[PDB]
DNA sequence: TAGGGTTAGGGTTAG
């Protein structure tokens, strides 16, 4: 089978894409160009865009606009175009003060050092960094930065040759990146694998259904009536894990369904989306987002800075607001419900937050 | 442990059931309406039993309870009581709210790279207990946990805290070398360390700042003079500061490194005399700021130095992750950019950059 | 206005329809391809006024044109095979190759006749072309696709907005009629009224109603520069708002009916002694913000509540909008999208040399910079604000350098003078804008050209003439 | 109430 290349949208997820890869010159010559985008190559699925080589110069050719070199890395020979930087509008030196004169002298010394560092002849050692290109059926490297390595004992090349196989084995000979792991989207049909995962997906499915209908109040038995939610919950995992009764198979399945719905509802209540009142109904819930009276009361409380003195700094802390609401509105208020109410109030441009967990009136 | 009360006296019944209302019986304000109270008497004494007699109960003398790392490092955890065993790293005194900030490295059998944490001891209990010294192993129980403005996690010290010292500091402080990793391993979220070294190669420079600030009010000075002198500072003292933002890579991944103070001179590859001369020159105007990328002979010299191959050199860097392990705020979705190689722009999903902090820079 | 009902108006055919007057259009193919948004004003009977409305148009179909070859040529060898070319042959080759390769499940085709008279050679003046239409969800074909019967293909990369504007004969801002609107369960815009049309064919043009009044705001701000990072922060700002600005007569007198001012403090310095008492005694509606984040939040809330359509000022695009966006990003002020009209999460990249992201930052609203309009209209020695005031209104304006800005916090009188100077600068900007009749001229130019109204204020004459052609 | 201020930056050609 022809190994399909990685999609052009997930290339950036690989860390190797933005890093100067260390590769053998033979590999550089042997990698196959990618059809999706010219100029970007592939090695074992890794989209490689830039390279880093070190070798011995074996040939120098000069034109009017660029240099040419042949880098030999004891595995292959490749060209390395080095463009010429135009020295237009050279900096003019002036007989300024003594400190400025010393600065200009140091600048001239630095320029001389750079010019010495960039001088290359046959037989030296060069390090070239850049991007691969193809020109007239020839593969060559358009150098971005390059300099002459001063290596009088042959330690750098020995270290490079000892190091390259390890980096190959530990990084380059590995399968691919991690793009949404493996089937992280959905859970491989509603059957899934983990029962709590099924509970969670049912939970926010029910949350979405309740939001889209604009439900003010609802019951758990009402949520049970929903055929779609029941079908989503009706999976082999829950049925196989609920065979605790023989004479009451349907009854125990219904009890397990009730338990999983209760777990979903308590998960929603933990997020504060739904809150309960002591009205005698164990399965009655009210959507926090739709409670307009709670929003009005919270805004009224905030407008007076939670009854704090005016000379005290304006605004209130999250804990102070929670305590005032508990003492004034309802002792049973939860933190998540208050946070959602505050966020909804801020969305409608009612209050402005100055610090984090701090809110003020207009 | 199992303790036996050996209260002497007559065999009066009920004496070990509840406190007599009509007799001497007092309770703390936090235990006003307790259903079970038993005030100990002065003549009463305590004794310790043997292990063999109560081996069944004493078989539960396992490790003291410890909250799960997920519970400890989750902001949604409403419970404000946690317990753990850690080793004290450094202890410092805070003065204006007197506090003794403690930095403890956790010890657990779940994660092999435990995170760091801060323990604050405030005024109500500030003859801090003996043994709390760097290098020792201490077990903390029932600490209050709170989340700060910057989403950090730090544990306070409340009246319901029990502290036990386990081992004394070692006589000799042995040294340990930092692990050697590739920069790609930090982008795979499976148990990666946050303090390691790597052999990176400098690529470019983003910015560079040099100051001469006042020693008291931290305001920019000019020729050793505070801008607000006579209103916030009593003398004329000037100190130097420096920032720089590199951009390094090591053949596997890309990262941006921030350095401060003398690490700036270390990264620029300048001798101390040249660094001193540069700072003395900078002392004249007051500030030097360059923004090479992002939203005068001195300027030209710095521009030439920041792009020459004298700076863009291979180095060995010992770095620490900028985002502290205690901090918790994972909210980053992948972005979308427009790299263009062959005169044919394309769109790719890119990860957010890695932010690091320097600790040491050496040549190679 | 409740969101459960739409202000439907009965039509001639005894069918209720949606009526509104669009101003600006937005398109986003990367996230929601084949969707074009429209913004404008809709008459409301309950209050006898106009409110902002957002209209959603879906299911925009791409169009492709194929040129049949004269004689069959094999792709592999570039040589004839001995058979002529027929339309059915082109259709069969397309169905058997392109649909399979590029995964195009659904498409519609029919023979059409078209003319070509442009620079691309190897194209006859008059011929018969193959028109293939399919939804935008399927991947776009390459621009250089060549086959055994078609040499060149046209319309590969036509934007949805351009196709929608071209195929419905819409010429600038004009009244529209939408047939059978549907309510949206999930709000996506900050406007009061929302509706969506299933197909583009349900939109027509009505040309018998005068344009309605708009809402215009002029604003300006003072920025001081930090000394440790060369960053520009915000200290104070002010604005003026009019509610019934007409677009077919002279500017209303007075040009403004309401205003507000907000002043903040730097990180280091503090307010002058009894500054709040001084403000209260003078009885001036000035709101004091503790930090920069409070100021940004207050400004965004005021913008959202007032709901302006046209925002004007001096040197907005070059400096002010970029500075405001950078400060919003740094201060992490939530809900940055209120500066526009469509709910968005990811802010566009800043620092763009072409400013494309900065231009797109305020989709749905109008940004009118007096500098570009002045450059287009009249000639002056310079286009600075003081020079413009001197040459147009013949009045002197005080210039406050950045050096004194730090010192103005010593006394309350200096702070009040600075705030009054900012207010006067904003008023001068508004008066200069009203003097040159920029808005009616822009409306006439857009109606003549037919392009989008917002792009007219950018000075892109080439864009207007390209749209006209 | 406990980290300072905070965010994000280069991403192309020349024969």
């Amino acid at each position: 089978r022809c190994e399909e290349e990685t999609p052009s949208l997930l290339w950036g997820l690989d860390p190797v894409f933005l890093a100067f890869a260390k590769l053998y010159i033979r590999d550089i010559l042997d990698m196959k160009e990618s059809r999706q985008v010219p100029g970007v190559f592939l090695y074992n699925g890794h989209p490689i865009k830039q390279v880093d080589v070190l070798g011995t110069v074996i040939g120098v050719r000069e034109r009017d606009a660029f240099y040419s070199y042949g880098v030999d890395d004891s595995t292959g020979v490749i060209n390395c175009i080095c463009w010429k930087k135009l020295n237009t509008e050279s900096v003019s030196a002036a007989p300024s003060a003594a400190r400025e004169l010393s600065l200009t002298s140091q600048l001239k010394k630095l320029q001389e050092t750079i010019e010495q560092k960039t001088k290359i002849e046959i037989g030296d050692t060069i390090r070239v960094r850049g991007s691969i290109r193809t020109y007239r059926e020839e593969r060559e490297i358009h150098a971005t930065t390059y300099y002459k390595v001063d290596d009088p004992v042959w330690n750098i090349q020995i270290a490079r040759m000892l190091e390259l196989p390890t980096i190959y084995r530990k990084v380059y000979d590995q399968p691919f990146h991690s793009s949404a792991l493996e089937k992280e989207e959905a859970l491989s049909n509603p059957g899934a694998l983990d029962l709590p995962s099924l509970t969670s997906l049912l939970s926010e499915k029910a949350k979405e259904f309740l939001m889209e209908n604009r439900v003010q109040s609802f019951y758990q038995q009402e949520l049970e009536m929903v055929e779609s939610l029941l079908s989503l919950a009706n999976q082999p995992v829950i049925h196989s894990a609920s065979s605790d009764q023989v004479n009451f198979k349907k009854d125990t399945t219904s009890k397990a369904i009730h338990s999983i719905f209760k777990n979903a509802i308590q998960l929603l209540q933990e997020k504060g989306l739904v809150f309960q009142k002591d009205d005698g109904f164990d399965n009655l819930y009210y959507v926090t987002r739709e409670d307009k009276d709670l929003h009005r009361k919270i805004h009224r409380i905030i407008q007076q800075d939670c009854q704090k003195p005016n000379h005290m700094e304006k605004g209130c802390h999250f804990l102070h607001i929670l305590a005032c609401a508990r003492l004034s509105i309802r002792p049973g208020l939860s933190e998540a419900v208050l946070q959602q109410v505050l966020e909804l109030l801020e969305d409608q441009s009612d209050i402005v937050s100055t610090m984090e967990h701090y809110y003020t009136a207009f | 442990q199992v303790y036996r009360l050996v209260a002497p006296g007559p065999a009066t019944p009920m004496l070990f059931e509840k406190d007599g209302s009509s007799c001497i019986s007092r309770r703390p304000l936090e235990l006003a309406g307790c259903a079970s109270c038993l005030t100990v008497q002065d003549n009463w004494t305590l004794e310790l039993e043997s292990s063999q007699d109560i081996q069944d109960v004493l078989d539960a003398n396992k490790s003291l309870p410890e909250s799960s790392l997920t519970d400890l490092l989750s902001d949604n955890f409403t419970d404000s009581l946690v317990s753990f065993s850690a080793e004290i790293l450094s202890r410092t005194l805070c003065e204006p709210r007197r506090c003794v900030k403690l930095t403890v490295a956790l010890e657990t059998a779940e994660c092999e790279f435990p995170p760091h944490l801060d323990v604050y001891i405030e005024d109500p209990h500030l003859p801090p207990s003996l043994g709390l010294l760097p290098g020792a192993r201490v077990h903390f129980s029932q600490l209050e946990k709170r989340v700060s403005r910057s989403h950090n996690v730090y544990c306070c010290f409340r009246s319901s805290t029990y502290v036990q010292v386990l081992s004394f500091p070692p006589e000799t402080t042995i040294s340990v070398p930092l692990p050697h990793i590739y920069l790609a391993e930090l982008l795979q979220g499976g148990q990666s360390p946050f303090q390691a070294t790597a052999s990176c190669h400098i690529v470019s420079v983003f910015s560079l700042q040099l100051f001469w600030v006042c020693a008291y009010c931290t305001s920019i000075c000019r020729q050793g003079k505070c801008t607000r002198l006579g209103s916030t500072c009593p003398t004329q003292t000037a100190i130097s500061q420096a920032i720089i933002r590199l951009l390094v890579e090591d053949g596997t991944a890309e990262a941006v490194v921030t350095c401060r103070n003398h690490h700036v001179a270390a990264a620029l590859g300048l001798c101390p005399r040249e660094w001193a001369s540069l700072l003395d020159f900078v002392q004249v105007p007051g500030r030097v700021v360059l923004q090479f990328a992002g939203p005068e002979p001195m300027t030209m010299f710095l521009w030439t130095l920041c792009t020459s191959p004298s700076v863009l050199r291979p180095i060995v860097l010992s770095f620490e992750l900028e985002r502290k392990p205690s901090k918790i705020v994972p909210l980053e979705p992948p972005r979308l950019q427009r790299f263009q190689c062959g005169e044919l722009p394309f769109l790719t999903h890119v990860n957010p950059r890695l932010r690091l902090s320097c600790l040491s820079i050496r040549e190679s | 206005v409740d969101s459960s009902h739409l202000p439907l108006v009965k039509g001639a055919d005894e069918e209720q329809v949606f009526h509104f007057y669009w101003l600006d259009a937005y398109e986003d193919q990367y996230n929601q391809p084949g969707v074009v948004f429209l913004f404008g004003k809709v008459w409301i009977e309950s209050a006898e006024t106009h409110v902002s409305c957002c209209v959603m148009v879906k299911n925009i179909e791409r169009t492709l044109y194929f040129l049949p070859r004269e004689m069959k040529i094999d792709l592999n060898t570039g040589k004839e095979t001995g058979t002529p070319i027929s339309m059915k042959d082109v259709y069969e080759e397309f169905d058997e190759k392109i649909a399979t390769k590029y995964k195009i499940m659904k498409f519609k085709s029919k023979p059409v006749e078209k003319n070509y008279a442009f620079e691309i050679p190897d194209v006859p003046e008059k011929s018969e072309y193959l028109e293939v239409k399919y939804s935008a969800e399927m991947p776009q074909l390459p621009q250089d696709l060549k086959g055994e019967t078609f040499s060149h293909v046209f319309g590969t990369n036509t934007s949805s907005l351009e196709l929608f504007l071209m195929n419905r004969k819409i010429k600038g801002p004009c009244w529209l009629e939408v047939k059978s609107p549907q309510l949206l369960n999930q709000p996506v815009s900050w406007c009061k009224v929302e509706a969506m049309a299933l197909k583009p064919d349900l939109v027509n043009v009505i040309k018998d109603v005068s344009p309605p009044p708009l809402v215009v705001m002029a604003f300006s701000m003072k920025t001081m520069q930090n000394a440790k990072n060369h960053q520009n922060e915000i200290i104070a700002m002010a604005a003026l708002v009019h509610h019934s600005f007409a677009l077919d007569k002279a500017a209303p007198k007075p040009p403004f009916q309401s205003h507000f001012c907000v002043v903040s403090k730097p990180k280091d310095c503090i307010f002058p002694y009894a500054f709040k008492e001084v403000i209260e005694k003078k009885n001036v509606k000035v709101e004091v913000a503790a930090t920069e984040r409070t100021l940004l939040g207050f400004f965004l809330a005021k913008v959202h509540k007032i709901d302006p359509d046209i925002i004007v000022g001096h040197n907005i695009y070059g400096f002010e909008l970029e500075v405001l966006l950078q400060r919003i990003n740094v201060c992490k002020a939530p809900h940055w999208s209120k500066i526009g009209r469509l709910k968005r999460s990811n802010m566009p990249k800043l620092g763009g040399r072409s400013g494309f992201g900065e231009r797109n930052a305020t989709c749905g609203r109008m940004i009118c910079d007096v500098e570009i309009s002045a450059k287009e209209l009249i000639r002056c020695k310079s286009y600075h604000l003081s020079e413009l005031v001197q040459q147009i209104l013949k009045t002197e304006r005080v210039v406050i350098p950045m050096e004194n800005i730090q010192n103005m916090y010593s006394e309350s009188s200096q702070l009040l003078y600075l705030l009054e100077h900012t207010w006067k600068d904003a008023k001068f900007i508004l008066q200069i804008m009203c003097e040159l009749n920029v808005l009616p001229l822009a409306l006439q130019i857009t109606n003549i050209a037919g392009n989008i109204m917002s792009r007219t204020l950018m000075g892109g004459r080439s864009e207007r003439n390209e749209f006209l052609l």
